[PDB]
């Protein structure tokens, strides 16, 4: 939205965000804007700055943000993996088409889907049986028991 | 059931995008048993000759790997003679986002990176790590003699 | 370049010959969230080094690159 300046976002697996903000901006504007970009809804966001996890109300100058600062993306909050892992039913944007890396099968609307502290995706009956033998993600390697 | 899905839509895509310098297929009406091809990394000495690989599904595919070994000879330290392959991402590195496709691709980028620190054949092993020149000759001359 | 990851999805990567293969990999872990710890990159079978650039594999424009998990000869 070509913002005043820009700031970073890195996701455990060190991938990096670039967004456009202005000092201005509220929180939860933040988190939209990086639903715009990579597709997690607000709902799941978690983000971390100097040590203090942002809530929603506020602005990034209220939490003292820079220029080329950093943000940190992790998610908000056999049963093991319910107490490391968001679910929810997926949501198609409108390259924006996701698939499950473990059944090979595209993503659709209405599917129980599961998403790591990596910010991946694959669907819940998938990926609830790998992680019974592995607690690593398939794409990345970061254990889910990741903080 | 849970299984052999995933090695129909490996297939479906194997057809429509046929892999970088590699071929594979069932055998037959047996869809967890397949062949495959693999040509020879660019620089390595194994370059330009073809090699014949077995491939054998589990049942728990892909959340267990699948069961991979040569049938052409080849001169390898981490290759014995009896066509095993003891590599991580075949073992315990092992993840279900790793289609055959990506397997093969990665066994041909074995032959051009061995590892004599860690053998399967330590008498290669030796070859390899005190003048590999002369290693590079036998390994061209098995490679000309069993994939050309 | 381009470059087929791990969800199929070949993408499009702009660099220019003189970037070495550790810069190709960050430009990955940015598009697709993989560290360069796992990353292996192969072209022609062979896989490529953190330390030497595109150039010196004489790799050209349009060529597509294959990304699989680092992998370890045992
Ligand atoms: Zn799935
Ligand atoms: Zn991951």
């Amino acid at each position: 939205p070509l913002g005043s300046m820009q700031i970073f976002v890195k996701t455990l697996t060190g991938k990096t965000i670039t967004l456009e903000v202005e000092p201005s901006d509220t929180i939860e504007n933040v988190k939209a804007k990086i639903q715009d970009k990579e597709g997690i809804p607000p709902d799941q966001q978690r983000l971390i700055f100097a040590g203090k996890q942002l809530e929603d109300g506020r602005t990034l100058s209220d939490y003292n943000i820079q220029k080329e600062s950093t943000l940190h993306l992790v998610l908000r909050l056999q049963n093991t993996i319910e107490r490391f892992t968001f679910p929810h039913k997926y949501k198609k944007r409108r390259d924006t088409d996701e698939k499950c890396t473990i059944c090979l099968s595209m993503l659709e609307d209405g599917e129980d889907v599961r998403r790591l502290p990596c910010m991946h995706l694959f669907h819940q009956l998938c990926v609830d049986q790998w992680l019974a033998m592995s607690k690593k993600c398939p794409i990345c390697r970061v254990d889910i028991e990741t903080q | 059931s849970m299984a052999l899905k995933r090695i129909h839509k490996e297939l479906n895509d194997l057809a429509r995008d046929p892999p970088a310098q590699s071929r594979a297929g069932p055998v037959g009406d047996d869809m967890f048993h397949w062949q495959a091809t693999i040509m020879g990394p660019n620089d390595s000495p194994y370059q330009g000759g073809v090699f014949f690989l077995t491939i054998h599904f589990p049942t728990d595919y892909p959340f267990k790997p699948p069961k991979v070994a040569f049938t052409t000879r080849i001169y390898h330290p981490n290759i014995n003679s009896n066509g095993s392959i003891k590599l991580d991402i075949l073992r315990s590195q092992w993840s279900p986002a790793l289609t055959i496709s990506k397997v093969l691709l990665s066994i041909s980028s074995l032959l051009s990176d061995p590892n004599p620190d860690d053998p399967l054949v330590p008498e290669i092993a030796r070859i390899y790590k005190t003048d590999r020149e002369k290693y590079n000759r036998i390994a061209r001359e098995w490679t000309q003699k069993y994939a050309m | 370049i381009f470059v087929k990851t791990l969800t199929g999805k070949t993408i499009t990567l702009e660099v220019e010959p003189s970037d070495t293969i550790e810069n190709v990999k960050a430009k990955i872990q940015d598009k697709e969230g993989i560290p360069p710890d796992q990353q292996r990159l192969i072209f022609a079978g062979k896989q490529l080094e953190d330390g030497r650039t595109l150039s010196d594999y004489n790799i050209q424009k349009e060529s597509t690159l294959h990304l699989v998990l680092r992998l370890r000869g045992g």
